[PDB]
């Protein structure tokens, strides 16, 4: 039973970022948090000595898992994740309003 | 003058390319309407120079041509200055080219205009001078507005030169 | 202010403080030229420190004339020490603690003033005038 | 022998700091007569001499190598 998953696109309802929607570069089970496609834009040095050019870059630092909620592909609308069997004889993660299914 | 620099604009080759990559990829917008609005974008940076508001800078304002200034400033922010300039003047508005990429959904467009500039700057304890105060310097700058496109929000922002 | 600091530096620092109560007080240059030809462990270290902080100075404060610059404070502090075994006679063993200095170095702007000069006649003078009158 | 009690701050830094003067200073500096450099006073300049040294034991070791 997870959440979240790579490749999805999120909301979410929380923080400064929140109500923008976005997919999900990577996801890490260590730290327990999710990265949003440019979303909370941070600084990032990457130098260059030999060349005496600096580059400074911005980048999608890491968000909590429980700030961010999957959209559905009918609905549109964040909600919760289910887990439901359907008629084709298949184990599937749903919306808890309508039956589409997630994967 | 005028005239001259619009149809240079408008007919010339490079340029009326990157008005029909705009114009065919986005509709809604609008030539006319550009110049001023880069006006105000400019104002507002040039006063978050001023007030040396460094999200605002790095959101709104400048897109990785920031760290040359922003290195300068946080320097003068080491050797503890205080820099305080104002330049509220405009002459004529004439935007210069465009430049754009298509793979990594990229644009810029080089405008130029007259401001005049007036710049003071402190250091330390000391009050070490450097610049003029009150004194209507007249400045002729070039800068470069880019377009990048995502999601959440479209993205506008200045480049220095 | 120009402020330059060394630490994690292993030297002995009641040896360092010669050399640092040496150019306090005193200009750049004359330090310069003595912890130049001057001779002991700790001439090169805060003589590297010295060009450092005046480096620095030109560099950072963008000092328009360098004769402006002098030493005003010059310090040693005393950092973590390593504990090595010294071995003795008849089974015994010693603890030779190496030391560590932290040199701290403060330079102010301005012609350097400096007067050690005190009137024999005048202070006694005075003081004793005051002293018989309190 | 072994000290009968432990020293003061005040004896240490009075015997550490006032008789032994510290490090005395003299001027040993000078301007060299020919590059105009800052050496040592009664001595050779350390600029001008020591590259014109080195390069004469380079011609020295270069005659010596030419001879045999
Ligand atoms: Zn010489």
């Amino acid at each position: 039973d997870w959440h979240l998953f790579c490749g999805d696109k999120v909301e979410i309802l929380e923080g400064k970022d929140a109500g923008k929607q976005g997919k999900v570069v990577q996801v890490i089970r260590q730290r327990n948090w999710v990265v949003v496609e440019g979303l909370n834009t941070h600084y990032r040095y990457v130098g260059k000595t030999v060349d005496y050019r600096g580059t400074m870059i911005p980048s999608e630092a890491p968000l909590l898992h429980n700030q961010v909620k999957l959209v559905d592909p009918t609905d549109r609308k964040p909600t919760d994740v289910e887990w439901r069997f359907t008629e084709a004889g298949e184990r599937v993660r749903v919306s808890t309003r309508s039956g589409r299914i997630i994967p | 003058g005028l005239a001259q620099r619009a149809e240079r604009l408008k007919k010339n080759v490079a340029s009326q390319l990157s008005i029909r990559k705009i114009r065919e990829s986005d509709p809604n917008f609008k030539i006319k309407d550009f110049p001023e609005k880069a006006k105000d974008i400019f104002i507002e940076a040039h006063l978050c120079l001023n007030n040396s508001d460094h999200d605002r800078l790095h959101t709104l304002v400048t897109e990785n041509c920031f760290p040359d200034m922003v290195w300068d400033i946080r320097y003068k922010t080491v050797r503890w200055s205080f820099v305080e300039s104002l330049e509220p003047p405009q002459v004529v508005q004439v935007r210069c080219s465009s430049l754009m990429n298509q793979g990594n959904i990229y644009g810029q467009v080089t405008v130029r205009m007259h401001t005049r500039q007036t710049l003071a700057i402190y250091d330390r304890f000391g009050r070490l001078m450097y610049g003029q105060e009150d004194v209507p310097r007249d400045v002729l700058e070039y800068v470069v507005f880019e377009k990048h496109l995502v999601d959440p929000y479209g993205s506008w922002r200045m480049h220095g030169k | 202010e120009i402020y330059h600091c060394r630490r994690q530096i292993k030297y002995s620092k009641d040896k360092m403080w010669y050399l640092a109560k040496l150019i306090r007080g005193m200009s750049i240059d004359q330090a310069l030229a003595q912890l130049e030809f001057s001779d002991k462990k700790g001439a090169q270290i805060i003589k590297e420190v010295l060009l450092e902080a005046q480096d620095m100075a030109v560099r950072d404060h963008n000092v328009e004339f360098r004769s402006n610059l002098y030493v005003a404070e010059s310090t040693s502090g005393r950092g973590q020490y390593l504990k090595r075994i010294r071995y003795h006679g008849r089974g015994r063993f010693g603890i030779m603690e190496k030391v560590f200095c932290h040199y701290f170095v403060k330079l102010v702007e301005g012609x350097x003033x400096x007067x050690x000069x005190x009137x024999x006649x005048x202070x006694x003078x005075x003081x004793x005038x005051x002293x018989x009158x309190x | 022998a072994a000290p009968k009690n432990r020293r003061s701050i005040e004896v240490n830094r009075c015997r550490r700091r006032n008789p032994q003067k510290l490090i005395k200073v003299k001027n040993n500096i000078d301007v060299c007569p020919e590059c105009g450099h800052l050496k040592q006073k009664h001595i050779l300049c350390g600029y001008c001499x020591x590259x014109x040294x080195x390069x004469x034991x380079x011609x020295x070791x270069x005659x010596x190598x030419x001879x045999x």
